[PDB]
């Protein structure tokens, strides 16, 4: 899994 | 009359309005370039910020897009489809590194020399830090390990002024603990310093809440709450 | 080994799928422009028509948001932003008539020409019309007329053709009256035109529906729910 | 009022 939250 | 900079700007909120960011993003640095010893207002530093973000999210999202499609062909042996997609991914790739650079040589040729305030400098040194990241998204080897390395430095050097200087429920430290941690999670594929990262950020966060309040509840909550999915999806992850 | 048209195509799904639909629309241009006596298959006309409509798309849309801002400033006589606005505005319209200018000048110069049945001559012709009044949209005056009259003439020549080739339920046919009530609702301000047009369209549909079936049932029952949407905007505005 | 839907 990949793509997680950024500001 | 209107100054050229007032103009800009106007300009420049206009094009986020009608939402074509590669022209936000050149009124937006021609303010920064017409700057003596001041520095950008919270509005323009924003606008500048908003504008960088979306020009470069559109190719990131086209990036992964295509590297979906590159490893589905990968997993058939398709290979003709294989080279046209990474032709298509390269020409993608080149626009991610001419944005990154743009911002990038702005930071440490105009901003980062202008910071006069905690707020300013942490604010730039964690773009820094944001943009070397988007690079180290998709290099390998050698390039691959330059941008973990200018990310890592640019992310200690915000983080250093943002504990000694800024409160844990500041949106622009508590944001730069949340990209941080993605940093040590998607970059050095490394969950454990993630995780921790964002629980102390989070942590403290919660403390000063919980004591003393905070005055813009709006931003902090809703990054406060980025890093507790972070959280629960990483620790998920682990334990499966 | 794969044809470069092969290819083109190939890479335009590409484009498509990562949304950066003006290179799409180039690869599409390249296997238009590489056509003899052949013409584009299904596919290929429908990447190159959803190519144009999202490159337009953009324009327009960032047009309506502009126009809008203008009014309002309009309505309080401020000026300075008045005219700022406009040379925004001036920009995005230089852009929607470059964009319009390529696929009129492909329509004739190697579609249209190209078209060998009903289906595709509708289709183009369409288009054509379809293009011509996105032109009319921000003219006025003397260049307005003649992209009005030009649309008029191009969807007069596509329905002479549609009513006589193709059933009333295809989706072409249908699209093509949705199109050309709009067009004597929002370019001529017709609203009586404008309902009888799709009214009949709508009410032939049914008919053929109500008989025959159709194949496409899909397709032709979101354009038929579109033609009833306007129909009820439309005619509730005028009792209004 | 203006913007109908077009096809």
């Amino acid at each position: 899994h990949l793509y997680f939250s950024s500001n | 009359a209107p100054t050229a900079r007032e103009e800009n700007v106007y300009m420049a909120k206009l094009a986020e309005q009608a939402e074509r960011y590669e022209e936000m993003v050149e009124f937006m640095e021609k303010v920064s370039n017409s700057l003596g010893s001041e520095e950008l207002t919270v509005e323009e530093r924003n606008l500048l910020s908003v504008a960088y973000k979306n020009v470069i999210g559109a190719r990131r999202a086209s990036w992964r897009i295509i590297s979906s499609i590159e490893q589905k062909e990968e997993s058939r042996g398709n290979e003709e489809h294989v080279n046209s997609i990474r032709e298509y991914r390269s020409k993608i790739e080149n626009e991610l590194s001419k944005i990154c650079d743009g911002i990038l040589k702005l930071l440490d040729a105009k901003l980062i020399p202008s910071a006069a305030s905690g707020d300013s400098k942490v604010f730039y040194l964690k773009m820094k830090g944001d943009y070397h990241r988007y690079l180290a998204e998709f290099k390998t080897g050698a390039e691959r390990k330059e941008a973990a390395e200018s990310t890592l430095t640019a992310y200690k050097a915000a983080q250093d002024i943002a504990t000694t200087e800024l409160a844990p429920t500041h949106p622009i430290r508590l944001g730069l603990a949340l990209n941080f941690s993605v940093f040590y999670y998607e970059i050095l594929n490394s969950p454990d310093r993630a995780c921790n990262l964002a629980k102390q950020a989070f942590d403290e966060a919660i403390a000063e809440l919980d004591t003393l309040g905070e005055e813009s509840y709006k931003d902090s909550t809703l990054i406060m709450q980025l890093l507790r999915d972070n959280l629960t999806l990483w620790t998920s992850d682990m334990q499966d």
